[PDB]
């Protein structure tokens, strides 16, 4: 397969000096969790910890000590970071509740004060459609005075409404597929959708950045799981041959079938899925394809239409795709799309069809007022600005972060922009310095990524102004001169 | 943060050897270490190298071969709460460049320090039953077996 | 150089012994190749 | 036929061929083992009536399949 526009992509190495002293630093870490944990033991130090009750002393302890000792020595003294509460709508400006802890973050409490006028990187509204005032929203006020909040039954049974089914045929439009299916949670579509397709005998090629929904779903049927390196083509392909050739492992007897399990767009790498190459490789192997679009569906392409429509490919080449309404369109869901006869397989045999509840009306409305409003049935030419406005976003921030000696990670055209950080301490000093300048990121940690990788992700929006970003811009300046965070060689 | 936000791994231990940087960080804790012992002035310098063996091989002992488990959880539902680090390293594969660097390292160490210590018996028995304690378990047929049954559960 | 060979030449014969010996495993570790799974299984 | 020796040796490779497997005696007569040869299927002995022998032999060709690569025997004689 072949590119019709060029490529980019760029993951710049760590500096080796860094290297040593985020291991210095690590180090450090753990001799104090380990006096930490011998000062706590012997009840020299007074522990800040929930105990079993009296009742239970004799019984086997539930849990392993060993199990929580990154969270008590390690992210307990910067859990500041998480768990914010918000108190607005998650538009490009949100606010946010103030909150002070004077046991070194083990307890919260709330002061009256709320930080507002908060800038937002932290909330996924791709387009702009998270707002308390619009027609989405008096749409789904007039559903939700008619239909109620909520259904009391399943899909099979007498739950099964009207509004489910023209969410469904206007889905099936919207992507261009023949069928497609809604469910009520995103990580539910995959947990309960990759079990019914695949089972015992049949092999799942997964990346090695897939999503935690997928991997569940993928352990929960009974395949056998190989894991390719991320968007290395090369890994696919020998993988498959391996794959074809030799068998099962125990019997060598041929797979019943192949699934291989990709995302358009990876959040936390930014990188985008090379998706003509797969598709080849999946012609010449005989493999079915699976592509999660949660992240893509409403971000790229021209018009929007996810991945397949970026690269210009054709939809009835992806075997299954999924995607969720919680990213672009601002509403909860999940779906999947394809051919009529999967469609009503899994209208069949799908576990949230049998015995899950079906996804509420209001919701329902509100992402059919926003998928109308995309592709422009209404007219309003609302639906170009969105995106030509998150697409000048995207490449303006992106250069104009890479001109400042930052590191930055994925394609020049995903929405995702993970800076690196790569240090322990500085993922706390970044997050609160940024806080503390009206700005709301998100910082990750060893345990979630590579060890000396640690990177804080931007989620860029339609809503976003030249201005907004302009004023976000000079403050990531100043603070990386103030924790010393361009790593960048090739730039100053 | 949490196991499997920005990658699939499920135990994300068995690849904090392979990681870049980690080799000359801790070729580099082991020279830190021998400055340490050298800032003792009443120290002789055989001594001296007798003592960096001594510490280098039974910390790396401790860390290798007695902690098992994982510091974090780890969604792949308990695979190694009984294997040790130096088991589940790689997926239990049983040779690899970090495991040949891990083992050679130790012996060079032996060298240096049997030439340094003018090969006396005395420290010659205590660094070679030191550096035969750190060896042996590297042995891929003393893989997941306790003797005696010590550190099984 | 020649003082090492003198040092070297004052050890006693079950030292240097065991020198070699470790020489040759250091050898016989950084020539072997083949890569181990350690697995054992058998059909039913 | 006009041969006893010419039947063996000339009908034992129109009936198998290669991808096959022949379980032959440690006592055949030449002809047999002759034609055996001229077709290009495997050829295994098993001990002189040991069913022991051909049990396992049967076995294991049944299971394991061809050497090469794993795949079902397209006949077994
Ligand atoms: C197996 C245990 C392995 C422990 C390794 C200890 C390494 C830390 C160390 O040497 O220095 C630590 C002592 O360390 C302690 O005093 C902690 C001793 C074990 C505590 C066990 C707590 C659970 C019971 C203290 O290190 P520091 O001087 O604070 O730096």
């Amino acid at each position: 397969g072949l590119y019709k526009r060029p490529f980019n992509e760029a993951f710049e190495e760590t500096p080796m000096l860094v290297a040593v002293l985020t291991y210095v630093g690590y180090g450090v870490l753990t001799l104090f969790g380990y006096l930490r944990d011998f000062l706590r033991y012997w009840r020299i130090e007074k522990c800040h910890h929930a105990t079993e009750r009296e009742e239970q002393k004799d019984f086997v302890s539930l849990y392993q000590d060993f199990e929580n000792f990154y969270t008590r020595n390690l992210y307990m003294r910067i859990r500041d970071n998480w768990n914010r509460p918000i108190c607005s709508v998650p538009g490009a400006r949100v606010d946010i509740m103030e909150r002070q802890s004077h046991d070194y973050n083990w307890s919260f409490k709330y002061t009256g004060n709320i930080i507002k006028g908060v800038i937002n990187m932290g909330s996924y509204n791709y387009l702009g459609f998270a707002r308390n005032t619009g027609s989405c929203q008096e749409a789904a006020a007039k559903v939700l005075e008619e239909y109620g909040a909520g259904v009391c039954s399943t899909r099979q049974e007498i739950g099964n409404l009207d509004k489910h089914e023209e969410l469904e045929e206007l889905v099936a439009r919207f992507l261009g597929v023949e069928a497609a299916m809604a469910y009520g949670m995103g990580f539910a579509t995959n947990s309960m959708n990759i079990p019914a397709l695949v089972g015992k005998g049949c092999l799942i090629l997964s990346d090695e950045l897939n999503h935690a929904s997928l991997v569940l779903g993928a352990r929960l049927s009974g395949a056998t799981i190989r894991i390719f390196k991320h968007n290395n083509m090369q890994s696919l392909e020998k993988l498959l041959k391996d794959a074809i050739v030799y068998g099962q492992p125990r019997t060598r007897r041929p797979w019943k079938k192949i699934l291989i399990l990709v995302e358009g767009i990876y959040s936390m790498e930014g990188s985008i899925v090379r998706l003509p190459e797969v598709i080849a490789l999946k012609k010449k192997y005989k493999a079915y394809l699976y592509l999660d679009e949660a992240h893509s569906i409403g971000a790229l392409g021209p018009t929007g239409r996810g991945v397949v429509e970026y690269f210009g490919l054709d939809p009835e080449d992806v075997d299954v795709m999924m995607g969720t309404f919680t990213k672009s369109f601002g509403a909860s869901g999940g779906y999947i799309g394809g051919k009529k006869e999967l469609i009503d397989y899994l209208r069949t045999h799908s576990h949230s069809a049998v015995y899950a509840t079906s996804l509420s009306p209001p919701v329902v409305e509100q992402i059919i007022t926003s998928m109308k409003c995309i592709m422009g049935q209404d007219g309003t030419s609302l639906g170009k600005e969105c995106v030509q406005q998150l697409a000048e976003n995207t490449r303006y921030f992106r250069r104009r972060l890479k001109e400042m000696g930052f590191i930055i990670y994925g394609n020049e055209d995903s929405p995702v922009v993970p800076l690196m950080l790569y240090m322990p301490a500085k993922i706390g000093a970044f997050g609160r310095e940024m806080l503390k300048r009206n700005i709301g990121v998100v910082v990750v940690g060893f345990p979630a990524t590579p060890i000396i990788e640690s990177r804080a992700r931007f989620c860029l929006s339609a809503a976003h102004t030249k201005e907004i970003l302009d004023t976000a811009l000079k403050e990531i300046d100043e603070v990386g001169d103030l924790l010393q965070l361009k790593y960048s060689r090739h730039r100053l | 943060m949490n196991v499997g936000t920005a990658h699939s791994e499920v135990n994300p231990n068995t690849r904090v050897m392979n990681s870049r940087g980690i080799w000359l960080s801790y070729v580099l804790a082991i020279g830190l270490l021998h400055i340490v012992l050298l800032s003792i002035p009443f120290v002789s310098v055989p001594v001296v190298w007798t003592l960096t063996n001594l510490i280098h091989n039974m910390g790396m002992y401790i860390f290798l071969h007695t902690v098992k488990g994982t510091p974090f959880e780890t969604p792949d539902q308990g695979k190694a709460r009984l294997l040790t680090h130096w088991e589940q390293m790689d997926y239990g594969v049983q040779f690899t460049a970090s495991r040949k660097f891990l083992t050679i390292t130790p012996i060079v160490l032996y060298f240096l320090t049997s030439f340094y210590t003018k090969y006396d018996q005395i420290h010659f028995v205590l660094n070679t039953v030191s550096l035969m304690s750190v060896l042996i378990p590297k042995l891929p047929q003393l893989h997941g077996v306790r003797i005696f049954g010590i550190n099984k559960y | 150089l020649v003082e090492m060979v003198q040092a070297l030449y004052e050890a006693p014969a079950y030292h240097l012994i065991l020198e070699g010996i470790l020489i040759l495993w250091i050898i016989r570790l950084l020539f072997s190749k083949t890569y181990k799974l350690q697995e054992r299984s058998d059909l039913t």
